[PDB]
């Protein structure tokens, strides 16, 4: 087939599921996994190798079974979207509403073979646009393998889209939450690679706004009584600092996905005609650049 | 010039915008046309970027590793 | 006096036997994570130029081992008995020493018997007296923060603020030696009457239920917004419960430290040999 | 024993909770009356597994080993 290679950056990766229609969503970079997120839709892995020497446990699932969103990669550089397809296609529609350009996607596939559920990927047209749309004038063409953990029922579904199995890990404890099972499973490792990992949770500010509107009401809610002539004013004023915190996080939100904005605006574009034009117009007047090496 | 001539220069510190703003108005509008969405004063970040950078480099390095002089008529 | 082991809970217990209710003594893990008021900070060693008017309690430690009664006293009686109060026998001495000499105020520690008397009585029973834990105590009384070493005769000075003083003890820590095994502590004030503030400044929202009917002839389906900040009450309460228990833990781990096991032993052993029972199994 | 009778044990192991479980009632609380004020027939099995108990052990070796506190530490 052929796809566009892609950089490896969160604020890509969100604003690729925006332009995938699915918007409560988001995917943050995690430093260390002891600091707790809350409700994770997904993980994401991401390996690599700068001295090749590779060229790239039996817990597979033999059964076959494909009523989970599992797909062969036969489509090249799509290693990002499958990854990310991979996380969100298996979670609850009550928990989230996916784009009706994925829904269409993930009704549309029902049980189908892997080996072209993969391909239905690969032939959507308005995602081949859209992960291509964010390629980097240098993909003149003409690493970096994914797994997404995601679990479906109790059950922790490590799903590799190069392996022809997917591999399941099975952890269900009723005194733990299933993101205390995630962190069992990264026994990880060291020498010179430059891995990444990243975290598929809902987009923040939605569950910011909420605690906006939850906390505003007992804002509204003062209740000056008068008898004609206790007093809890420190109440609204605790309340009013909580207000005055999530304001500057969520503030802190937009000036995030603006940022990401501004990357990927910059991101896409080619410099080359940029750069011509400008030697010219000082080698027109100021042709003597004494910086050289 | 695009024929391997002097193109082992540190351009990303030659085009800054002291020497951007050495240039006519009617030349750096021209300019800026050619530039981002980040187009609309002017975000010293425009300049100093990864990806701008890296351009500059992948570009003295494409005039160098091999030159695009006016044999890249090729279509 | 008697030494004594280094543990947040040892001295919890202490400043309790001390009088002084509203206090606690917590051991900070990272700086970058913040501790509401903090009344002083202690460090810790074990492997080893600033500034007339004494007025300040820095008393000169001439009893040996008195380290840990000289660091929280040292934190301690520089902070307002307006925010703690503090045990009466404790501030008729604050009060004792108005202006004297730190070289003989420390004299005036060792002389207070209920201080031998509650400092010696958590003593481990190997506590027989005939590269160190060096104390050095932190404590600011108007934006500066003097360090104040019980072994130099003078208190260090690091600087003021800026507004925008918790933040200006990080700055401190530019130190690099050179190895150590030192450690720090915090003393900040009981954490259980700060929840219990906040279990009343909750539990009157959680009495705050506005029940209106729309049935006969802003204000929507909020039944979540009660059920989240009860659970919120729900969390604060299992906070309580693990820092009482915690106090459980430290009387436990007092009540075993101070006993002396030999009595104990002897009784066990000749009990075993009663009916010939050795340990033929272990041995070395 | 007074200065050197089977003093090279690993005590620490040998005095467990199972040990005091072998043994009659009317011994059992004449043992918890030594234990320590915590002493409110079953055993809190932390009661003897503490760092102040082994260290207690191991300065009671040393009491026997170091300098032996035989009817000679009548030094007072």
């Amino acid at each position: 087939d052929g796809w566009l290679e892609l950089e490896s950056d969160p604020g890509l990766f969100t604003l690729l599921l925006k332009d995938f229609g699915c918007h409560d969503v988001q995917v943050e970079e995690v430093y260390d996994l002891q600091k707790p997120i809350e409700s994770p839709y997904g993980f994401i892995f991401l390996f690599r190798w700068i001295e090749e020497r590779r060229a790239r446990i039996f817990v597979k699932d033999e059964e076959a079974i494909s009523s989970i969103f599992f797909a062969q990669q036969v489509v090249p550089n799509s290693c990002a979207t499958h990854a990310l397809l991979s996380v969100l296609l298996n979670c609850n529609e009550n928990n989230l509403q996916l784009g009706d350009t994925l829904s269409r996607l993930k009704t549309h596939t029902k049980g189908m073979s892997p080996e072209n559920k993969g391909l239905a990927i690969g032939n959507t047209p308005e995602l081949a646009c859209a992960h291509n749309s964010h390629a980097m004038p240098q993909a003149r063409r003409r690493a970096f393998h994914f797994v997404s953990f995601v679990p479906i029922n109790g059950q922790l579904f490590e799903l590799d889209g190069l392996k022809p199995y997917p591999m399941n890990h099975g952890g269900w404890e009723d005194s733990e939450d299933w993101t205390d099972k995630f962190r069992r499973v990264m026994a990880e490792r060291e020498q010179d690679i430059r891995f990444n990992l990243m975290a598929v949770v809902p987009d923040r500010r939605i569950a910011i706004t909420h605690k906006l509107k939850m906390l505003r009401t007992n804002q509204a809610i003062v209740s000056g009584t008068l008898q004609k002539l206790r007093d809890l004013q420190s109440l609204l004023k605790n309340l009013d600092t909580e207000i005055a915190i999530n304001e500057q996080h969520l503030a802190d939100e937009n000036d995030r996905r603006h940022m990401f904005k501004v990357d990927a605006s910059r991101r896409t574009h080619n410099y080359d005609k940029f750069i011509c034009t400008f030697l010219s117009m000082l080698a027109h007047q100021g042709v003597l650049g004494e910086l050289v090496s | 010039t695009p024929d391997s001539i002097l193109a082992s220069t540190n351009l990303r510190a030659l085009l800054n915008k002291q020497t951007f703003s050495l240039l006519p108005p009617l030349y750096q509008y021209n300019l800026i046309q050619l530039l981002p969405s980040v187009d609309r004063r002017l975000s010293a970040s425009c300049l100093n970027n990864e990806f701008f950078a890296r351009a500059c480099l992948e570009w003295r390095e494409r005039l160098s590793e091999g030159e695009f002089t006016p044999e890249n008529q090729l279509k």
